[PDB]
């Protein structure tokens, strides 16, 4: 399971396996999180150019 | 001596001659510089900024320590209690 | 010598001051007269200071007064006396004007233009005050002199705009005297103080000037304040008509700041911290502005605490201002590990600080919150807990007190759990997974809009100053 | 060059006297051997700065505290004597020779390597001052890439010498520029282990991870300290930042590690913890957790001020991948796992979860863990709603800003 | 002030007036009040019969209606004037109580529901649920009940659309603003 090469948690509240196929992540909504990160790089060099008017 | 991120707000404002005046009003409006009342207020210096390594001058990064006590006396005493009741078990 | 050394600071001030005249002459402005205005007080205040405590009086003499020169001169004299350069050469001339208060024209009276030049002269003589650092008798007789001056008759827009920072100093001398050594009478003429500046404001209502009103409704939040009279500040809060269209940012800076300790005494908590940190990012980064931002540090740590949310240890390292908010560094620590023991402590060692700053009352609001944070860190620690276990820890009473404490706790929702009082244990509501509920939705709505509003500053003020520029001559 | 990482590492421990016994004793009499043959008697008065009525002080030059465990720190009188007489010999002699260099001809090759000449000696001795000084002329003169960056690790040795780690910080920036311009690959390798160590002197153990396992490919044995060193380190980053599945295919895609197997008490401690994390089994872990603390963090120069930190660190590691793989877990089945006891556990939990670093809950009346660690789509919305706050108000002030002037 | 401004009446009656505010339930105007008194006299004449006021808010911000309690009865060992304040108080320990109790549990005993609010007769008990509205049926309390009359009310007023937020409303909003 640390493997997550099939997926799937193990119980011991009661001594079950749990074995999953379950759909995990969402792609779409994956690729957000580099946006926001590209946007903050963007901002970072606008300010330089901005301190030359202040 | 700089308030949030130093850099952050040392490249937001500099100083202008229109501006000027206007500073030295809002520190005297509070009515001190309040860094350096302070050691003359308490009749001390500072011995209590001493308290971490962190502390004193910032020269490394944050821990989230804020004790700083060693770890590694009560985790010694944890291993061998342990395995005596095991031992006697 | 001597005479050219009050000569030249004389014939800076001079184009400065003729550079308004001829603005005002054409039309009155507001904005591009401050300017000038505030290069003009800059230099004012250093060559008063660092240059003799005659060079204002040669100005006063210079230009016809009603009666000022001889007020100036008074307050020289307590100091060691000036007689020199007042004769004529520095009172056989009103100094170099094409004909609007030139020397000819003048003394002709022909015209008389003392309408600007008195408002200047007053603007001197609040300076050269706060340059000695004296206080005594010569406040009172500054408070006394103007006043009446500028309430005799309406002033025009750009002597308004002078006669607003006036009123900063004779407050700020005023409250100053009182903290160096209090005095009896210093009460009773605080009734006076305050029933001018709030008729001020009407006054300023009728002019129409923006930059005017704005700076008398930060005065009036101070002096709230210092008076400790927060219940009329806070219908004046509510009551307000604050513009920030022409507002120095200084201004903006101080405003924010007035209100974040309003509402932190009336038990908000979730307002303050929004305002507050709109004070420090416009305040600069310098050490004219430093002492401005550690009363406002002082306020943002205890906010934080009041919240639940406790401060970063970084921020105190990132700054040098650690040793002023050594305090407030005592108590983050002490609220986080839930220790009552260390808070009682730092309540203790530091207790005169706090009292100065009159920021004690809002730190013994904090010994409750030690309790409720400590259970909040219990809840997450153990998903369900005996009553009993938390009285160990936090050092509290019986199990029943326990109970008191959260259920009041979860009225605000701090604890977030639920007491069994037949299963005996305490249950909390988190096990997160909240986006499979609806809530995303609410939150992004509310990041979009605050983009839009960001947006339309956008739009008018790119603009408005692309427009001065294009319609002026430079061609 | 040699002599000289040898020694401050000995001296850090006689600053302590948080080592062994029998370890700081050896390490006296390994110092005070040096002093007499590579003269660093001026390195034993930086000693007693660090102190002043703190522990591992008994000076006879200074002020002797026998409240104190170190007593074979004795800064003699017959060494301080030892100290003058070297020192003046060894000036006159390379000055008259220096002079005579410097008069015949060559810039290129002469006239800098007469001064290099004499930055060794203070570079040796260690005297910081002066060896910048002669330095300094040698980088002006006309020479090699090659050299330049040489003579920049020599002054960054000196800051490793008097373990301040604030004077290597500068120096290395200065390599940092320099090693794009030579485009020499001889130090380049240099370079690399140089900047591994003063990555793991600050808390920057990503960036160190990655050049320490680069040393094992490639060690430079000038100036540097040893091959077991380096790979302890190696070790100790590889746990903090990896965890199974990255450390597991760093230590077998990592045959170099491997040759030069555990010949060191520091070296065992650590390489044995790494088995145990990615090997899922952490029964012997805690009893190691203790042993690494003792024998790498304690010793070592660059790790004592990061001792406290290690284990802090680790503790939240080793557990969350227990609580990964399980969805619950009780906590008696939990206890045996690391050979802990049931209310132990509790408290290093306690310390954890608050931050809420670690996601896990404690019913301590059906007596199971269970994990609220979101393993679906609503974690990844908790990264993101805290970037785009920070996006909305990095914009708020930067526009609100330009407009204002 | 020092001079025929304050004296041992002064003391007395501002004491008093503190608990007005409180007994009328503002912690907005009782905090604010305090300030004005920080100026005046709280070490000039220090705090003897002024302690008693603030002690009893801060007990409640923490939330122990025990030490609160507690304080309250042994001011009514004082018969004076400052007992008819005492009594509005320990009124209104037992309203906010029986605000908390509706998230905190769902079943409480008739025995329980004494015991939380401070009541030594179980009868006084049932009389308090008529005039405060809560459900005792076969001597246990319906707390989800009373929660769903107070959200209809809250539901049934005009600032609904909004408040939900509509599925459509937000994107009508979005679509207007890029056309403008």
């Amino acid at each position: 399971i640390l493997d997550k090469i099939f997926y799937g948690v193990l119980d011991q509240g009661n001594g079950w396996l749990y074995v999953y196929e379950t759909p995990n992540q969402d792609a779409t909504y994956d690729s957000a999180l580099e946006l926001v990160g590209q946007l903050n790089k963007v901002v970072d060099q606008l300010f330089e150019k901005a301190s030359v008017l202040y | 001596m700089s308030t949030d991120v130093a850099a952050a707000q040392a490249q937001s404002k500099i100083d202008l001659t229109k501006k000027k005046n206007e500073e030295i009003n809002k520190k005297s409006l509070e009515e001190d510089d309040e860094f350096e009342d302070f050691p003359i207020d308490t009749w001390a210096n500072g011995e209590t900024i001493k308290s971490n390594a962190v502390t004193q001058t910032n020269i490394w990064e944050e821990n989230w320590d804020d004790v700083e006590v060693d770890d590694d006396f009560t985790n010694e005493l944890k291993a061998e209690l342990d395995r005596y009741k095991r031992e006697n078990q | 010598l001597h005479h050219s050394e009050k000569k030249y600071a004389e014939e800076d001030q001079v184009q400065e001051l003729l550079k308004v005249l001829n603005e005002i002459s054409k039309t009155t402005l507001t904005l591009d007269p401050r300017y000038i205005w505030r290069s003009l007080k800059d230099l004012s205040s250093l060559r008063n200071q660092e240059l003799l405590n005659a060079e204002t009086l040669c100005f006063t003499v210079n230009v016809l007064y009603p009666d000022s020169s001889s007020f100036k001169k008074n307050l020289l004299k307590f100091i060691t006396s000036n007689h020199k350069s007042s004769v004529p050469g520095s009172a056989e001339l009103r100094n170099s004007y094409p004909a609007s208060f030139y020397s000819v024209n003048t003394e002709k009276k022909t015209i008389e233009v003392t309408a600007e030049i008195n408002c200047f002269m007053h603007l001197l003589v609040q300076l050269f005050l706060w340059d000695s650092k004296e206080l005594e008798q010569l406040v009172e007789f500054n408070r006394k002199v103007v006043i009446p001056n500028l309430l005799c008759y309406y002033n025009l827009r750009s002597l308004n705009l002078i006669n607003a920072k006036l009123w900063f100093y004779i407050y700020l001398s005023h409250e100053t005297l009182a903290r160096s050594s209090e005095e009896i009478n210093s009460d009773n003429q605080n009734i006076i103080l305050r029933s001018t500046m709030m008729k001020f404001l009407k006054i300023a209502s009728l002019k129409h000037d923006n930059e005017t009103k704005a700076m008398l409704i930060n005065l009036i939040l101070r002096d709230f304040l210092n008076n400790g009279e927060v219940d009329s500040a806070s219908d004046f809060i509510s009551k307000l008509e604050y513009p920030h269209t022409d507002v120095s940012s200084s201004l903006e800076a101080r405003y924010f700041f007035y209100l974040s300790k309003i509402n932190a005494i009336q038990l908000d908590y979730s307002t303050a911290n929004e305002y507050i940190i709109a004070a420090i990012r416009k305040a600069p980064h310098n050490s004219k502005s430093l002492g401005f931002l550690q009363q406002s540090n002082k306020l943002h740590c205890c906010i934080q605490l009041l919240m639940g949310d406790i401060p970063e240890l970084s921020f105190f390292h990132q700054s040098n201002m650690q040793k002023s908010l050594l305090p407030y560094y005592h108590l983050t620590k002490a609220v986080k590990l839930g220790d009552l023991k260390k808070f009682t402590s730092t309540i203790t060692k530091y207790k005169q600080l706090l009292l100065k700053d009159d920021t004690y009352q809002l730190c013994v609001r904090l010994r409750s919150n030690v309790i409720k944070t400590g259970i909040r860190i219990i809840s997450l620690t153990y998903k369900k807990i005996s009553l009993r276990d938390i009285c160990l820890k936090l050092n509290l009473d019986s199990e029943q007190t326990v109970e008191y404490m959260v259920s009041r706790a979860i009225r605000d929702g701090v604890i977030e759990a639920k007491i069994n009082h037949e299963d005996g244990f305490i249950e909390t509501t988190e096990l997160l997974n909240i986006y499979d509920s609806e809530d995303p939705q609410q939150v992004f709505d509310e990041r979009i809009k605050f983009a839009n509003q960001l947006h339309d500053e956008y739009l008018v003020s790119m603009r408005y100053p692309e427009d001065k520029k294009t319609q002026q001559n430079e061609k | 060059r040699v002599p000289n990482y040898e020694v401050s590492e000995k001296a850090f421990l006689l600053t302590q006297s948080k080592v062994s016994i029998e370890q700081r004793k050896e390490a006296a009499e390994f110092v005070l051997a040096k002093i007499k043959e590579e003269e660093m008697a001026p390195y034993y008065k930086y000693l007693c700065e660090e102190y002043l009525v703190n522990n591992g002080q008994s000076d006879l030059e200074h002020d002797e505290k026998s409240d104190s465990l170190n007593e074979w720190i004795k800064f003699d009188q017959e060494l301080y004597n030892e100290l003058c007489k070297k020192n003046e010999s060894k000036i006159k002699e390379l000055n008259e020779k220096i002079q005579k260099l410097e008069e015949d001809d060559e810039g290129e090759l002469e006239q800098a390597q007469a001064w290099i000449n004499l930055g060794e000696y203070y570079a040796q001795i260690g005297d910081k001052d002066n060896a910048e000084k002669t330095l300094g002329k040698s980088l002006s003169k006309a020479i090699s890439t090659g050299a330049k960056i040489d003579v920049m690790l020599t002054i960054a040795r000196l800051g490793f010498f008097y373990n301040d780690q604030l004077y290597v910080k500068e120096k290395l920036e200065a390599v940092n520029s320099m090693i794009e311009k030579g485009g020499d690959w001889e130090r380049r390798n240099r370079y690399k282990t140089y900047y591994g160590i003063h990555c793991l002197a600050v808390r920057n153990f990503k960036e160190a991870a990655k050049l320490l396992v680069d040393s094992l490919a490639t060690f430079t044995s000038i100036e540097l300290t040893s091959y077991e060193s380096i790979a302890t380190y190696a070790s100790v980053t590889g746990l903090f930042t990896l965890e199974r599945t990255d450390l597991k295919s760093k230590v077998i895609d990592s045959p170099e590690l491997l040759s030069l197997i555990s010949t060191t008490a520091a070296l065992q401690s650590i390489s044995s913890l790494t088995i145990s994390l990615y090997a899922s089994d952490y029964a012997s872990y805690f009893p190691y957790l203790l042993e690494t603390y003792a024998n790498v963090l304690i010793p070592c120069k660059y790790l004592n001020r990061h001792a406290d930190f290690f284990v802090r660190e680790m503790r939240r590691k080793v557990y969350a991948q227990l609580l990964e793989s399980y969805k619950t877990l009780s906590l008696k089945s939990m206890a045996s796992a690391f050979g802990v006891s049931v209310a132990f556990l509790d408290n290093d939990l306690g310390k954890f979860i608050p931050n809420k670093q670690l996601n896990c809950v404690i019913d301590r009346v059906n007596g199971i863990v269970e994990t609220n660690r979101p393993d679906n789509k609503n974690a990844q919305y908790h990264l993101l709603v805290k970037q785009g706050d920070g996006l909305l108000t990095k914009l708020q002030k930067y526009g609100a800003a330009v407009r204002l002037t | 002030n020092h001079k025929l401004s304050e004296s041992d009446k002064k003391s007395k009656l501002i004491s008093l007036y503190l608990l007005n505010l409180l007994s009328q339930n503002n912690t907005t105007k009782f905090h604010s009040e305090l300030q004005y008194l920080d100026k005046h006299i709280k070490n000039l004449e220090d705090d003897s019969l002024l302690s008693y006021p603030i002690k009893l808010d801060r007990w409640l911000m923490e939330g122990s209606y025990q030490k609160a309690w507690d304080l309250l009865q042994s001011g009514s060992q004082n018969i004076s004037e400052f007992d008819s304040f005492t009594d509005i108080l320990k009124s209104a320990i037992r309203d906010e109580i029986a605000k908390n109790t509706e998230l905190s549990y769902d079943f409480l005993p008739l025995s329980n529901i004494k015991a939380l609010l401070f009541f030594n007769n179980e009868k006084e008990t049932e009389k308090f649920a008529l005039e405060r509205n809560w459900p005792i049926v076969n001597s246990k309390v319906y707390f989800n009940n009373q929660s769903k009359e107070k959200a209809d009310y809250e539901d049934e007023m005009m600032h609904e659309e909004d408040q939900k937020t509509n599925i459509i409303e937000k994107a009508m909003d979005y679509a207007i603003s890029i056309e403008n």
